[PDB]
Order: C-alpha cells, then sequence, then structure tokens
C-alpha cells in the first residue's frame, strides 16, 4: 500500500536509497550481463577483471571507451530525477537523503543528486596503476588513440593499441598506465566507502531499494542491519513477489516519482 | 575487504 508507505515517507528524517542495475537499464544503458549482454564476443564477466586488463589492456580499454561513449546519448530517467529532486526538497527541510549505488554510469549525478556513494566506482574516473591517483575524466575520446574505437560488433577488428598510447597519468614525473576506477570481479569494495555507508544505514529511518532486490547483493550486505532496527524497507523493482516491508512492482521510472512526490 | 558480488 502506497498510502502506508507515504505515511512513513512524510515522517522520515533520513532516507537511504540503494540503487542497482534496474534503474540504469531503464535509461537504455547496457549491463552486458545475461542473454544478449554481449559486446563483441565477450560478456562483462570476461572483461571486468584485472586478469583481462593485465593480458589485454587495449581490449579492456576499447570496451570501457565504448561504454563511456554510449553514455552521451543515454539520459537520466524519471526515477533518477525524482530521487534528485526529493533530496533537494528534503534537504531544505533539514531531512537527509543519501544514495548508495551499484551503478557506474554517473546518471544519478547527471540527475542532480549530491549525496551519492558509488560503491563500484565510476566509468568517468580513472585510477593510475603507478601512483594510485584517482581523477575525474569525461573526455571524448579519453585519449586520441582510442578515437573511433570500441565497436561492439562481433567481427570488429581489435585496435591493438600499444600500451604506451593508452590513457596515461599526467603527473609529469609519473606517466603510469591509467585504468578505469571501477571495481572489477575479484576485487574488494573500498573499505572507507563501506564504513561511510554503514554509518548512513545505521542512522537512516527509512530505506528504499530501487532497481535491485534486498535479498541479493549489494543490498544484502546492509539491508538486514536496517530491518533489524525496525526500519521500514521499500523495494521498487520489476521483480515479482508471490502472495507474501513494501514492494512496488514495475519500472522505477513509473513507480518512484509517485511514491517520492 | 568485501569481494564484489561475494565472488559468485
Ligand atoms: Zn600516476
Amino acid at each position: 500500500d502506497l498510502t502506508a508507505f507515504r505515511e512513513h515517507f512524510a515522517k522520515a528524517k533520513h532516507i537511504a536509497i540503494i540503487t542497482g542495475a534496474g534503474v540504469s537499464a531503464e535509461s537504455g544503458v547496457p549491463t552486458f550481463r545475461g542473454p544478449g549482454g554481449f559486446w563483441r564476443k565477450w560478456q562483462a564477466q570476461d572483461l571486468a577483471t584485472p586478469e583481462a586488463f593485465s593480458r589485454d589492456p587495449s581490449l579492456v580499454w576499447e570496451f570501457y571507451h565504448y561504454r563511456r561513449e554510449v553514455m552521451r546519448s543515454k539520459m537520466p530517467n524519471p526515477a533518477h530525477l525524482a530521487i534528485a529532486e526529493c533530496e533537494a526538497r528534503l534537504g531544505q527541510q533539514g531531512r537527509s537523503v543519501v544514495i548508495i549505488t551499484q551503478n557506474i554510469d554517473e546518471l544519478h549525478h547527471r540527475a542532480g543528486s549530491k549525496h551519492v556513494y558509488e560503491i563500484h566506482g565510476s566509468l568517468f574516473k580513472t585510477r593510475c596503476m603507478s601512483c594510485g591517483e584517482v581523477k575525474a575524466n569525461h573526455k571524448s575520446p579519453i585519449c586520441p588513440a582510442l578515437d573511433g574505437k570500441g565497436a561492439p560488433d562481433p567481427n570488429t577488428k581489435e585496435a591493438r593499441i600499444p600500451v604506451e598510447l593508452l590513457p596515461r597519468c599526467e603527473r609529469k614525473s609519473c606517466n603510469g598506465l591509467l585504468r578505469p576506477h571501477v571495481v572489477w570481479f575479484g576485487e574488494t569494495l573500498d573499505s572507507d566507502i563501506l564504513t561511510a555507508v554503514e554509518r548512513e544505514l545505521e542512522k537512516c529511518d527509512l530505506c528504499l531499494v530501487v532497481g535491485t532486490s534486498s535479498i541479493v547483493y549489494p543490498a544484502a550486505m546492509f539491508a538486514p542491519q536496517v530491518a533489524s532496527r525496525g526500519v521500514p524497507v521499500a523495494e521498487f523493482n520489476m521483480e515479482c513477489t508471490p502472495a507474501t516491508k513494501y514492494h512496488f512492482e514495475g519500472p522505477c521510472g513509473s513507480t518512484l516519482p509517485p511514491a517520492l512526490e | 575487504g568485501v569481494l564484489k558480488e561475494y565472488g559468485v
């Protein structure tokens, strides 16, 4: 019942919103996971690993360049916008809204959200493999050698870019190879980020889970802690529930703006 | 430190 949810919403002083891939799929943004989630011959599992990057950094950079380039035409959706405007409106009333996102597309930022924790990183940040520096980067193309590369067709030829001409670190002394600042399969989530997330979840008095489920990851890491404080959890996702907290079934860009208005 | 997706 939306009315019962809205009664909690009206009273909540600290809302934590966790968002997963559903909220980014609705902006037209490929995940690369599942049936037809292919880029050339590969799926995301194959490419988003340090082993892929070590063995074929040009191929991995072609893949990330394609993804960066495709973001230009993909736009935040009504769910992202509702979330951002809710944060602004409630902030003026002294009420806090924070986003904990699995998504690396920066769409929440483009929507206007300020308090965002990107637990898997961002397509538009780099990390230097040598000095460790993390830097924002929205350049199209990220480096000249990648211009016009990254085609997703199976029979595309590899660019096979010499490593020296992949994106390099611009601290004059360093010049290290840059990688995407995205958490890859087999890597740890940042401890500092998780500590900040734990503090927000512990202080929150209403938690929303959008475009994913409480029962799987990453929600499963924190949602039980919230529930066990007696705090309501509201899921917005296209997933079904049997005859059995709150669940609003459907696309989040339809459900969420009504819930959050 | 936490393993992205619990390693699954
Ligand atoms: Zn460097």
